[PDB]
């Protein structure tokens, strides 16, 4: 447990530092944000799992639930970018500076 | 003299980007 | 948008804050977070040009980001104590990655940069819910565990956003951009005063936004989008002349008007618990924003820009707008100040 | 109920109305070219209504009592000025244009919410698809500079795509020498001033731009004068039209809701022709602009919205 | 911060406790404020819509100053209420703790030696 | 004072409910006689000061600024109607509600009990008055001069609310009896030395102290008549009756803080009375002269004597009365060539003999002819200064001097030498000009006559 | 050029009303703009505001004082005592710090 | 008849009309009882009179 919850936290600090580090994708970011719900996922079931904790075993499937529900948020935007511009870079998404 | 009003030279500082 | 999508959105628009407040479980508060997130972006976009599209992404990606820090703190603190609320005993740092996080999704400074881009893109009574109802969820989390917060990231954040919220007002001529600024200002006062007396950053909230939602009314009633569009009130509604100039002295804390209570208050509160030099840095401050009002107050009612003449067509027309909601919170929103007490305890 | 979502919701709807006959004709033509005695009729005979061309005084006959207003209540601008001397350094023909446009403008958001709400169909005569050939030939003739153009423009890019084109479009061709003629019998003593070459450039603008860019959405229908001149045969050609082509097809009744509240409000119809670009020619200054806002609210009907003048019979002040 | 506080019930306007407290006068100078807001209130909406000031809508007039004063009523009775309690509570927390809160025998000026600062 | 507040309240309605061609003459009626009613005041037959009630006070010091507050509202409505008559009806009852409204604002500023009450209302005052500048002045440079006033003001009021708030969490009160009685002495420290500058500067800023001082003159030559009437008269003196009574609190720390101020107030004196020879424009060099003569007020608080304080009190009322008289003297022909050039029009006397007498007795209250108020206050205020340090007198005896030269300069420069005849629209002057100068000097000759009334505390 | 109005013209008021007082360009209403100044100016305030000022009897207690100072004078004298001693307040009524 | 348009506001909306003095009268009535029984209960529970 003690050094199983350490890499998962590890884990979840890549995936934040993925997302707050852009390359051009947007999607790539997107990505990012699915490994954060992901290691979160793991480490509140196992925390559930580790405690015999049965009634808080709702609160994993409500998280990917969610989860879900921005990702496709995600997905709908990128649609849009995509459009407008033929490609997800986010280097276009720049006409608010002024 | 009439009291003095924004003509177009002033409120064109307004006008730009920025201030 | 038909009325059955307009009823589901803005039922879960009203609905997450609802949740976030009424919860227990800091799970069901972050559920009630990413309501609000996913309702309001295909309001945000609704108009569908590159601007909004940028504007609801910008959004998007920082909300979401946001959300699961809030969410990691939520399990980091279920690891350490098995149960899903804060307590004096959680651990300090899971609390100042909440106090991050949730300032990121309030754009108080230096997690500001893009709240005035995104209200710059979409429509005004958009930035409208953007800037007032859209606060009151994550503001509502940070007032549960006052006690547990950290006094040193709240000033520091306190006093960023009062700085930049100055700076940041003064090189605008975009009115949306403006209303932004004003906001990050605001927010830094009420997160000053939420550790040592949370009443307070409540009583900045609502007076806040009974004078920002009349601001954004009068925004509306020409779609005044500039400065230069705003200093032809003169000629197309000059009966708002009085009141835009009065809200804008409120907005900026001038006496005797109501907005100087939250900042007299927040002042007393902050010095009853020796915090000196902030609140001397704060209030010095703050006067850089009634600067850019008062250039707004120069362009709007005390001089007369150029007008147009097209704008003749404008005068043969009548209009419907206001309602009679701008007149109750423009009055009030700026001479309440005597009912002081009343509004403090 | 003043129309709205809840109107929309309580079966207040745009499809139902709709029928064989609401459709929005326009007709079109240089000048003298007899648009007016053809709108009349092809209106009258297919039980539509006839909007005569909107003029500098149009804003003013649909509002207070209907009556003309003095002219710097009224866009300040003077056709016969125009012809007199069309090089005015007072900028009277970038004034004018500028002001028609607004008031065509105004004139088809009055005819598109007649049609929405009712489903009787409007004929129009010119409109602001249209309206940009007199000002091509007033460029062209030198006698407006090109930041009017650019002006002009941008209104037009921030107006026009908000509302539909209309379903037919109909041009009258009278050649210049026709033309010319036409205006020397009608006998208008300023508009007689006026060059062949400022009707030349009307007609190539209409046969250049407005006939091809027109032909992509509506029926375009296009007579000689002795065509023409027999309304009835304009008007069999107009019952047998298609419609298989343009904007109107993919309108549905929420579509037509937001258009309709966009075209009932007046102030957000005229919204984006008085945005502040300062042209010398359009910009009044302070002194010049509070006067004449100060004496229009001292006309008569003009001081509070209408049902609130009590010098003009309204009454029941003190519970309205 | 008294929120939290012995006996306090969730989202009640006006406890019954509170039915012990003299209610304000009617015409209280904070309800007689309120009221000449409301006034404000519908003269600005005629303003606004372009209407005459005084003479437009007095049903609306009157509904305006109504509503303010007749709020105001309820919302002053909730804050004398909290007002109240916070010197209940603030007695009562001295007496449970006398040592925290002594009484301070003062001197009289004939023994107090001030120090003298001439004015030259 | 509610007696004096509810009828000032009233003129709003007034205003607002009269015909077109009523609300000048009953506007101006009434001011008159609310300025009656606030002699009540005066009735002062014993040495207790009156307590009206815990909002509420008035004594020897507030007294005198209330009733002159008073006299001016309607003095400044006569110098407002000529300039105003081209607005239209609801621009000239938004102008006179907005005189009103600093005349409400001040009697209640004066006659406040308590600290932050006295802010808040010395704070609301800026709104009216910047208003009254920015919208109704005739120069690109007045919105200039609106930020200036505003924000040299503002930002010397936070630190003073800053004080404010440490004191009242110290003591328990911002009521000025109370701190009166129950004041203590300060230790020397750095924090308290930064106290006594928080508790003093928008005081100083207000007054104008030399050196933050530039404000005024751009507020003057930029205001309309009526603005620099007020500002002059009544809104400098918020600064010398905020120090007055917040001083009584800072000892005895005033005693080695107040070199700089003296020091700045002596010799800015001398720069700014030195500036009015060489000055163009005769609002600047009317504006230039209060600031000199407001340097002695702020010497004169500084060193806290019986005589001290009596000399400034008299001389804050004195100054309030003539300079208000000159600013409305140099409008009468502004509104004939509207210029404020000093040199332009010449030889006045010839085509306006009676102003040119107004003139005259302007001009000698203002270089303190005896046995006025003005040499009275003056007078006092050397002798304290003189007992202060005897070296004072050298810098007095130069201010002295400078002063006539100024004061006599300006009466030659446009009421002698030849008629500058082009000058063909110089309309005879109004009825309403001469009564106005008269209202300001009377009251200066009736104070002369009985000069116990303005005293102060002290004496 | 822009469209704005040209300057009005200079105006002498008394062209038209050669008994203008200054206070409106209505002949009627200047001249009871006129009187009302005047009157309550004048007429009111600086004769009866001077007048009641004039009878504030003994302002600040400065005639009882006077009588007071007579009194007292007349009594320390025939008894000997000094007029005006060095110390206000008794020796008695002060404890002073031992050292 | 002068305005060529029909105004909205051409005769009052005699339903709002009624409601607006119904909903004033009745909230003065209502505050006017509410005061009354505030007092009483305020007597009654200080034993006064
Ligand atoms: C407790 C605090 C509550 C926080 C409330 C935050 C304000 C949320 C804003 C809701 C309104 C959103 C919006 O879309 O604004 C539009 C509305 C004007 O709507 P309108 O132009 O009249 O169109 C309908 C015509 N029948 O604009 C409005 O009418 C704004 C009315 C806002 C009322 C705020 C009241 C604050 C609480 C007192
Ligand atoms: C509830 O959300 O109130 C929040 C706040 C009070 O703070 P707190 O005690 O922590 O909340 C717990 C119970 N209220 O409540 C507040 O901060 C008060 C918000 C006041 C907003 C002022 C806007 C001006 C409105 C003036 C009219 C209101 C009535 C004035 C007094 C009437 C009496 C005559
Ligand atoms: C432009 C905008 C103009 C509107 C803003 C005006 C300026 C605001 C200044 C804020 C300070 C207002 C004064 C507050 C102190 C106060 O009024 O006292 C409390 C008052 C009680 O009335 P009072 O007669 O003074 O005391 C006897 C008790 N009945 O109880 C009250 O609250 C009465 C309220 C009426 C005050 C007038
Ligand atoms: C039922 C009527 C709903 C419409 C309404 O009255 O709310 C105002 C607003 C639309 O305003 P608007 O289109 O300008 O015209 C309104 C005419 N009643 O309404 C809207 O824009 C949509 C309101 C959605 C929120 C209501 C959801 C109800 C859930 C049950
Ligand atoms: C700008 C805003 C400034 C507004 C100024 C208006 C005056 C302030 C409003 C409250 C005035 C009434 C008042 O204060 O007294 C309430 C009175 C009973 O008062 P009471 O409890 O007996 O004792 C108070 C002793 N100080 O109860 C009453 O009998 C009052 C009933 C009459 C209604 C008040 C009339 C006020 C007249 C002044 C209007 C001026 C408006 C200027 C704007
Ligand atoms: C020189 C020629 C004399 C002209 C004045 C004659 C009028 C008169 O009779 O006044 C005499 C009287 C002197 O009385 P007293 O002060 O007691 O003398 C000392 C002891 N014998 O003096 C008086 O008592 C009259 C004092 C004048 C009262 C002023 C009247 C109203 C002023 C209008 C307000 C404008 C002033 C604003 C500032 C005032 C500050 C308080
Ligand atoms: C503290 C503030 C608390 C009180 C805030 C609410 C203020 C009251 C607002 C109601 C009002 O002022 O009147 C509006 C309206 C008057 O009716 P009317 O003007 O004719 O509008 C009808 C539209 N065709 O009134 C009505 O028509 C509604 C009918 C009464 C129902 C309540
Ligand atoms: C906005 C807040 C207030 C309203 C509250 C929400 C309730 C609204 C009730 C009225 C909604 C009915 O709205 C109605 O929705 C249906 C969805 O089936 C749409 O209709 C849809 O299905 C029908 C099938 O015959 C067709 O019209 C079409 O395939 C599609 O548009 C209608 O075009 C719309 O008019
Ligand atoms: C108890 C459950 C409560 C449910 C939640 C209640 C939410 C109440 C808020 C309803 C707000 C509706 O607010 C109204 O919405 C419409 C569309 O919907 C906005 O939008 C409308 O006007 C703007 C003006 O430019 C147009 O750009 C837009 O296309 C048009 O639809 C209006 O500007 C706003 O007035
Ligand atoms: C503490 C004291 C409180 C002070 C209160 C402040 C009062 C409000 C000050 C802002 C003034 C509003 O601004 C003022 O608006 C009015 C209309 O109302 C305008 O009024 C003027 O112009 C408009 C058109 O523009 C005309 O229709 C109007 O008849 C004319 O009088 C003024 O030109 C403008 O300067
Ligand atoms: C600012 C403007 C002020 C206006 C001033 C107007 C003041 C008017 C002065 C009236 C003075 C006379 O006042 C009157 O004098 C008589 C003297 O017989 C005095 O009267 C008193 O003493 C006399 C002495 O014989 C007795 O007889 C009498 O019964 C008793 O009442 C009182 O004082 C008053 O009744
Ligand atoms: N400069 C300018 N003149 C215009 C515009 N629209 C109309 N006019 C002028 C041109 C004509 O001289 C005058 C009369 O309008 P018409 O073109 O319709 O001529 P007429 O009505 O006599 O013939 P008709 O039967 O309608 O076809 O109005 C415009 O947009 N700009
Ligand atoms: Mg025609």
């Amino acid at each position: 447990m003690p050094s199983t919850f350490f890499n998962l936290t590890m884990a979840f600090s890549l995936s934040l530092l993925g997302t707050l580090m852009f390359r051009s994708h947007l999607m790539s970011t997107l990505l990012c944000l699915e490994g954060m719900v992901l290691s979160l996922f793991i480490m509140t079931s196992v925390t559930s799992l580790n405690s015999n904790s049965m009634s808080s075993m709702p609160i994993p499937i409500t998280i990917l639930v969610f989860a879900a529900c921005e990702a496709a948020v995600g997905l709908a935007l990128l649609v849009k970018v995509s459009n407008t511009y033929g490609t997800d870079y986010v280097q276009n998404l720049n006409l608010l500076q002024c | 003299a009439r009291q003095w009003q924004p003509d177009i030279e002033w409120a064109e500082q307004f006008s730009g980007a920025v201030m | 948008m038909n009325p059955i999508t307009l009823a589901i959105i803005y039922f879960t628009i009203f609905l997450g804050p609802v949740i976030t407040m009424s919860s227990t479980n800091l799970m069901l508060m972050w559920v009630g977070l990413e309501f609000s997130l996913l309702a309001i972006i295909p309001m945000l976009i609704n108009k569908k040009n590159p601007r909004s599209t940028e504007a609801a992404t910008k959004y998007f990606v920082t909300q979401a980001t946001a959300s699961m820090i809030i969410l990691l703190a939520i399990v980091l603190n279920y690891k350490q104590l098995g149960t899903w609320m804060f307590q004096q005993q959680t651990n300090g740092l899971i609390l100042n990655m909440t106090l991050m996080a949730l300032s990121m999704k309030l754009g108080l400074a230096p997690f500001h940069f893009w709240l005035p881009e995104v209200t710059q893109g979409i429509p005004l009574h958009m930035g409208l819910i953007l800037l007032t109802w859209q606060k009151i969820a994550p503001l509502s989390i940070l007032i549960q565990i006052y006690p547990l917060l950290n006094s040193t990231i709240i000033l520091m954040l306190a006093i960023t956003s009062i700085f930049m919220g100055a700076w940041g007002g003064l090189n605008q001529t975009q009115m949306r951009k403006i209303m932004a600024y004003s906001s990050i200002a605001h927010m830094g006062w009420m997160l000053a005063i939420l550790p040592y007396n949370p009443s307070l950053t409540l009583l900045n909230l609502m007076i806040y936004i009974i004078l920002t939602a009349p601001m954004f009314m009068a925004l509306m009633l020409n779609n005044s989008m500039t400065i230069n569009s705003i200093s032809l009130l003169w000629n197309k509604t000059p009966a708002m002349l009085t009141m835009i100039s009065l809200m804008l002295l409120s907005l900026g804390g001038l006496p005797p008007l109501t907005g100087f209570l939250p900042k007299w208050i927040i002042i007393t509160e902050l010095m009853k618990n020796n915090c000196l030099i902030m609140a001397t840095l704060m209030a010095m401050m703050a006067l850089l924003n009634l600067f850019f009002y008062t250039r707004l107050i120069y362009s709007t009612s005390l001089t007369m820009f150029p007008t147009n003449n097209n704008s003749k067509m404008m005068t043969h027309q009548t209009k419907t707008k206001p309602n009679l909601m701008f007149s109750t919170l423009a009055i009030m929103s700026t001479m309440t100040l005597p009912l002081a007490p009343q509004l403090i305890t | 109920l003043r129309y709205g979502l809840l109107a929309a919701i309580l079966g207040d709807k745009t499809t139902k109305k709709l029928h064989e006959y609401s459709r929005v004709i326009t007709v079109d033509g240089n000048i003298c070219s007899g648009k007016n005695k053809l709108a009349k009729e092809i209106a009258q005979q297919l039980g539509m209504k006839h909007y005569p061309e909107a003029g500098i005084q149009y804003s003013s006959t649909t509002t207070g009592d209907g009556r003309p207003l003095d002219i710097e209540f009224s866009g300040s601008c003077s056709l016969e000025k125009f012809y007199d001397d069309p090089k005015s350094n007072d900028g009277n023909s970038y004034r004018l244009q500028s002001w028609l446009y607004a008031s065509r403008l105004l004139q088809y958001a009055d005819a598109l919410e007649h049609l929405l709400s009712t489903g009787q169909g409007v004929v129009l005569e010119r409109s602001i698809y249209s309206d940009f050939v007199f000002l091509e030939a007033m460029y062209n003739q030198g006698y407006i500079r090109k930041q009017c153009v650019d002006h002009y423009n941008e209104i037009k890019r921030l107006t026009l795509p908000e509302y539909l084109p209309p379903h037919a479009v109909i041009y009258i061709d009278v050649p210049v020498p026709e033309v010319q003629s036409r205006i020397q019998k009608k006998g208008d003593p300023h508009e007689m001033k006026v060059t062949s070459a400022y009707l030349q450039d009307i007609e190539n603008a209409y046969k250049k731009t407005f006939l091809p860019k027109m032909s992509e959405m509506c029926e375009v229908l296009v007579y000689d004068s002795w065509e023409a001149e027999d309304p009835t045969k304009v008007v069999e050609d107009i019952e047998y039209l298609k419609y298989n082509k343009g904007p109107w097809l993919k309108q549905d009744d929420w579509t037509f809701h937001y258009l309709r509240m966009l075209v009932q409000d007046k102030t957000e119809v005229l919204n984006y022709t008085t945005i502040p670009v300062y042209l010398p020619e359009i910009t009044i200054g302070a002194h010049q602009g509070s006067r004449i806002y100060n004496s229009f609210r001292e006309l008569p009907g003009r001081k509070y919205a209408p049902g609130y003048n009590a010098e003009v019979g309204d009454k029941w002040i003190w519970l309205k | 911060m008294m929120n939290g506080r012995p006996g306090h019930e969730p989202l009640k306007f006006l406890p019954d406790e509170a039915r012990s407290l003299p209610p304000p006068k009617l015409n209280d100078p904070r309800l007689v404020y309120m009221g000449l807001l409301g006034y404000c209130t519908g003269l600005m909406d005629n303003m606004l819509r372009m209407r005459p000031v005084m003479r437009a809508g007095l049903h609306r007039q009157l509904l305006f100053v109504t509503s303010f004063v007749f709020a105001g009523y309820f919302y002053l009775k909730r804050q004398n209420y909290l007002y109240a309690v916070k010197d209940h509570d603030m007695f009562g927390y001295i007496k449970l703790h006398p040592e925290d809160f002594p009484e301070k025998e003062k001197k009289t000026y004939a023994e107090i030696l001030e120090p003298f600062h001439p004015v030259r | 004072m509610l007696k004096i507040i509810l009828p000032s309240l009233m003129l709003l309605p007034l205003t607002w409910l009269s015909s077109p061609k009523k609300t000048w003459t009953n506007v101006t009626s009434y001011s008159f006689l609310i300025s009656l009613t606030s002699l009540t005041l005066l009735w002062q037959t014993d040495e207790n000061y009156k307590n009206f009630s815990n909002m509420f006070s008035s004594d020897p010091l507030s007294t005198p600024l209330i009733i002159l507050t008073a006299w001016l509202l309607p003095l400044m409505l006569m110098a407002s109607q000529n300039h105003l008559k081209k607005d239209n009806n609801v621009l000239q009852k938004l102008y006179i509600s907005m005189l009103i409204s600093l005349q409400i604002l001040l009697i209640m500023t004066f006659s406040a009990t308590e600290l932050i009450m006295f802010y808040i209302l010395f704070e609301a005052t800026l709104i009216p008055t910047l208003i009254i500048i920015t919208r109704w002045g005739n120069q690109t440079e007045r919105l200039n001069a609106g930020i200036y006033f505003l924000f040299y003001t503002l930002i010397g009021s936070i630190p003073l609310l800053i004080a404010l708030i440490l004191i009242q969490n110290h003591v328990g009160t911002l009521n000025l009896m109370i701190l009166s009685f129950t004041t203590h002495t300060l230790d020397a420290s750095w924090s308290n030395n930064l106290l006594w500058l928080a508790c003093m500067m928008a005081f100083l800023i207000k007054m104008p102290l030399y050196g933050v001082h530039l404000w005024l003159p751009k507020a003057h030559v930029e205001a309309p008549i009526a603005g620099s009437m007020i500002l002059a008269a009544i809104l400098l003196k918020l600064g010398s009756y905020g120090m007055i009574r917040i001083s009584i609190i800072l000892d005895p720390l005033t005693k080695y803080m107040a070199y700089p101020f003296i020091l700045l107030s002596l010799w800015g004196m001398i720069m700014t009375s030195s500036i009015c020879l060489r000055q163009t424009d005769l609002k600047s060099l009317i504006a230039y002269s209060s600031v000199s003569h407001m340097a002695l007020v702020i010497a004169s608080i500084m060193i806290q004597t019986p005589w001290s304080f009596m000399g400034a009190t008299m001389l804050m009322i004195a100054h309030g009365l003539t300079s208000s008289l000159l600013f409305c003297l140099a409008n009468s022909n502004y509104e004939r060539i509207h210029s404020r050039t000093m040199i332009m029009a010449r030889g006045l006397q010839m085509v306006f003999p009676l102003m040119a007498t107004w003139w005259l007795m302007a001009s000698l209250a203002n270089l303190a002819l005896p046995p006025s108020i003005n040499l009275m206050g003056e007078l006092f205020i050397t002798m304290s200064l003189f007992s202060w340090s005897n070296f004072t007198i050298i810098l007095m005896g130069i201010n002295i001097i400078i002063t006539g030269m100024y004061s006599m300069y300006m009466i030659i420069t446009t009421q002698r030498g030849k008629l500058t005849n082009h000058m063909i629209n110089l309309q005879p002057s109004h009825t309403r000009e001469l009564t106005l100068m008269a209202l300001h000097m009377i009251p200066l000759i009736l104070l002369t006559t009985s000069p116990k009334l303005i005293t102060g505390l002290t004496m | 050029q822009w469209q704005e109005d040209p300057e009005p013209e200079d105006e002498n008021v008394y062209a038209k009303n050669p008994d203008f007082h200054g206070y409106d360009s209505d002949p009627v209403v200047d001249v009871w703009n006129m009187r009302a100044v005047f009157f309550f100016g004048f007429s009111i305030v600086l004769v009866f505001g001077t007048t009641f000022v004039a009878y504030v009897p003994d302002y600040r207690m400065q005639e009882w004082a006077r009588r007071e100072a007579e009194r007292l004078v007349k009594y320390r004298e025939v008894n000997g005592l000094p007029i005006m001693e060095s110390n206000y307040f008794d020796p008695s009524k002060i404890q002073l710090p031992e050292d | 008849k002068f305005y060529v348009r029909e105004p909205v506001n051409a005769k009052p909306n005699w339903l709002a009309v009624g409601l607006s003095v119904g909903a004033s009268v009745f909230m003065w009535i209502y505050l006017i009882q509410t005061h009354n029984e505030d007092v009483l209960e305020y007597k009654r529970r200080n034993g006064l009179e």
